[PDB]
């Protein structure tokens, strides 16, 4: 199906403790590839996955540069932001940066993203356009006008556009068995009785690629939302995830209940009773 | 503005006694970035611990996974340690196999 | 504004030491060190962001050194210099990274390293009055002129027609001449010629002066030779119209 | 392959 | 890395040419730069995917993807346009390497020569006389020195700006008293109107 490729920077200050800290992570779908740890020893971008470690030295030599050109600014905007804001000496502060774009099935470009955050909330967002930007507030407008007299959003279009759609289309074909692929989930279904009149019915589905699933208990084939706990999807470790789904039941009335299934790599939604 | 983690604590594989797993904490929907995460064997840490690199959600908040070669028993008993500027000393969540 | 580089000349010894200053465009943060070895494509030493460095891969390290420690101006080092070292070094500046954004660059340092500094020899000017020949043959009288014997080609020619500098009905030659062509370290001779009409030239309230721009040795070096420390100085050679 | 254009300063 | 066609060119002014810049590796972003004589390269135009075709005062050029070159084209020389240029590479990140580069003179059209060999005046400090060849044409040639004592100083272009007058010279000397005119540009191609005063 649909296809996406997403870089998240991570830069965070630390006074007393040098210059700040700098993370950077690839990622194609739910497969993380590449990284950037600016207190790795290396001083380079590493690889993550099996398929990206084909690429060659010219290739792995230009990602280390965009990289440390990136977190070099970011050491710069800490103190310059900082600054914006009219902030206290005293504390450590987080840019957070995520951009990439969207393909379709047979490849074509959907969409692409540049989007920055402060301190766990946003600051500069570049729209669906691609034109313009969006200053979450006065400090971001500061750096919206530097970055309209800069031409940003002109040379943002041209890579998210082009070279990202281009380089997704690579990876795609070249990972081809671990991206391009679907494993259907692993359901079973538990019992715990919690009291004598009433009991916890759990829902699971374990090691399916990619991250989208979806699990609902339904009454009478009516859905609820009452006493539906519901698991964040978790990686396993190996690539694949897990979730699960419980409701709280009174007993004998089990078969009342099923668990609807709706993953990508299955033919049909899977409906599973007690 | 200061979030809370949500902590997850699972093996990659169904649990069965005295064969090899991976232990897995899942630390989560946090902020800011700097989280102290120790997994421990009844009571005691766990000294080679492997962790992802980090990263954020949608919502700006971050995620990591712990993880560790680990072959469970019914005896041993296994728990995540997770502490956070949002917690006053740290949280402890007991390893259930059901879960 | 423009990208500031510092000296515009330097003379070094075989394994001496030395910086090249450079203060970049205000506000850019991309910062580039090029070294150019005689006229040739410039070559990539070392590249800035800010305070950082994002590639010194084609840096010869085993000698040379760069800062930018406020991620404003920079300096680059050479410890110890080597023969080849001599050529331009060339400083540019992008705003950042920059696929719309051209390089701008300073006019560089021209260095040159030495076997022995007892190598280096000041400029001879001298002026030689137009052939009257010329000035019946044509409306037109052009003088002529030599800086001569000077050691290296750190030189700078000008011609001042009563105080001011003219471009008009100048020129120089774009290459020295090796007195001995045969040695590397042969001293170079260089002329200029300035065209004025017969009637300027007939005028003897018209002063003319061919001037020398040396950029020799410095104070701070130590020289143990018989002539005087060629250092850094205007050699000139003047003439006065005439009718006659 | 991340970008490389534009690296400027906010 | 790139590739530059004519290493050096020599034209009339008023002509024209096409400097080309070729690459083996995909493009991103190409520069162009002039470089006149002891001086810092000036920059001249950036050519990208989004275009393409570009201009910088008369000089125009050419991006193409699909062949992974770039074409800079002079048309009508100025005489001014002397003399290296400059293609530069883009990286992702625009970082670039220079090509060979062209050097690139420019030789004018003198209307109405009157080749010359004259012999400059002095007697003071340096010693011996200078001999001056003069108003020739650009289409005759200067041969340097074939004596070793003797020195030969090749052809340049003076401007008297205001008599809309260029002129070409070359400029000899000698310490030796041997030394006179004719005999001493023997080793180049004296033209057939040539003028030795006495």
């Amino acid at each position: 199906g649909s296809h996406s490729m997403r870089y998240f920077y991570t830069s965070v200050s630390r006074p007393g403790r040098g210059e700040p800290r700098f993370i950077a992570v690839g990622y194609v779908d739910d497969t993380q590839f590449v990284r950037f740890d600016s207190d790795a020893a290396s001083q380079r971008m590493e690889p993550r996955a099996p398929w990206i470690e084909q690429e060659g030295p010219e290739y792995w030599d230009q990602e280390t540069r965009n990289v440390k050109a990136q977190s070099q600014t970011d050491r710069v905007d800490l103190g310059t932001l900082r600054g914006y804001y009219n902030q206290s000496e005293d504390g450590s502060h987080t840019i957070q940066i995520m951009y990439g774009c969207d393909v379709g099935p047979d490849g074509r470009f959907l969409r692409g993203y540049r989007q920055d955050a402060y301190d766990g909330k946003d600051y500069i967002a570049l729209n669906e356009d691609l034109r313009s930007w969006t200053a979450a507030d006065m400090a971001a407008q500061i750096t919206k006008r530097k970055w309209e007299a800069a031409h940003a959003a002109e040379q943002q279009r041209a890579y998210l556009e082009g070279r990202c759609v281009e380089w997704l289309r690579r990876y795609l074909e070249n990972g081809k068995e671990t991206l391009q692929r679907t494993d259907p989930p692993k359901t079973h279904m538990t019992h715990h009785p919690i009291s004598d009149h009433e009991a916890t019915l759990r829902c699971w589905a374990l090691g399916f690629y990619p991250a989208e699933i979806t699990l609902t208990w339904q009454r009478d084939g009516e859905d609820q939302t009452q006493d539906t706990e519901l698991v964040e999807t978790r990686p396993a470790g190996d690539g694949t995830f897990q979730k699960w789904a419980a409701v709280v039941v009174p007993s004998g009335e089990e078969q009342r209940y099923t668990c609807h299934v709706q993953h990508e790599g299955l033919p049909k939604p899977l409906t599973l009773r007690w | 503005i200061q979030r809370t983690p949500k902590i997850q604590v699972y093996s990659r594989h169904p649990a069965e006694n005295g064969k090899s797993n991976f232990l897995n904490c899942y630390v989560s929907g946090f902020h800011p970035s700097d989280i102290e995460v120790d997994l421990l064997k009844n009571g005691e840490r766990i000294e080679k611990v492997e962790h992802s690199d980090l990263s954020f959600s949608k919502d700006w908040s971050f995620y990591l996974l712990y993880y560790t070669e680990f072959t469970p028993t019914e005896k041993d008993e296994y728990a995540c340690r997770v502490n956070h500027v949002t917690l006053s000393q740290p949280k402890i969540v007991k390893w259930d196999r059901d879960m | 504004a423009g990208v500031a580089q510092s000296p515009r000349y330097k003379i070094i010894e075989k394994r001496q030491s030395v910086a090249f200053w450079c203060n970049p465009i205000s506000g850019h943060a991309t910062l580039y060190w090029y070294q150019q070895i005689l006229g040739q494509g410039p070559k990539l030493l070392i590249q800035f962001q800010n305070n950082g460095v994002v590639d010194d891969s084609q840096l010869p390290k085993d000698r040379f050194s760069a800062e930018r420690l406020k991620g404003v101006d920079s300096t680059l080092k050479i410890q110890p210099a080597k023969l080849e070292d001599s050529a331009v070094y060339l400083c540019a500046s992008s705003l950042g990274q920059g696929l719309l954004y051209g390089y701008t660059f300073g006019s560089g340092t021209r260095l040159t390293v030495l076997e022995d500094l007892n190598k280096v020899f000041p400029p001879e000017v001298a002026v030689f009055e137009p052939s009257e020949a010329e000035i019946s043959h044509t409306q037109k009288a052009t003088l002529v002129c030599l800086a001569t014997g000077f050691y290296p080609d750190h030189v700078e020619l000008s011609w001042w027609v009563n105080g001011k500098e003219v471009h008009s009905g100048v020129c120089t030659d774009p290459q020295p001449l090796k007195e001995q062509p045969a040695l590397n370290d042969s001293r170079y001779a260089l002329s200029s010629r300035l065209r004025v009409s017969a009637t300027f030239w007939q005028n003897p309230r018209n002063h003319f002066r061919c001037q020398v721009q040396f950029y020799g040795l410095s104070e701070n070096d130590e020289w143990t030779q018989d002539r005087a420390k060629p250092v850094t100085q205007i050699v000139s050679a003047e003439a006065w119209g005439r009718a006659d | 392959g991340t970008s490389g254009s534009p690296i400027i300063n906010r | 890395q790139p590739v530059q066609s004519p290493q050096a060119v020599i034209l009339r002014e008023g002509e024209d040419a096409v400097i080309n810049c070729s690459s083996s590796k995909a493009l991103y972003s190409v520069h162009w730069y002039r470089q006149k004589h002891g001086e810092a390269p000036i920059f001249l135009m950036i050519l990208l995917k989004g275009g393409e075709q570009k201009g910088h005062d008369k000089i125009s050029a050419s991006f193409n993807e699909k062949k992974q070159q770039s074409s800079l084209y002079l048309t009508a020389s100025q005489l001014s346009y002397s003399g290296t240029y400059f293609c530069g590479l883009g990286d992702a990140g625009n970082m670039l390497t220079f090509g060979g580069g062209t050097r690139l003179m420019v030789k004018p059209h003198i209307q109405n020569p009157d080749p010359a060999v004259y012999q400059l005046r002095d007697s003071k400090s340096s010693d011996k006389s200078v001999c001056l060849f003069t108003d020739f044409d650009s289409q005759t040639n200067v041969s340097q020195s074939k004596d070793s004592d003797v020195y030969i100083t090749d052809k340049c272009v003076l401007d008297m700006r205001s008599m809309d007058f260029k002129s070409n010279s070359a400029v000899a000397w000698s310490n030796k008293s041997d030394f006179a005119c004719a005999n001493a540009f023997n080793n180049s191609i004296i033209p057939e109107d040539t003028f030795f005063p006495s």
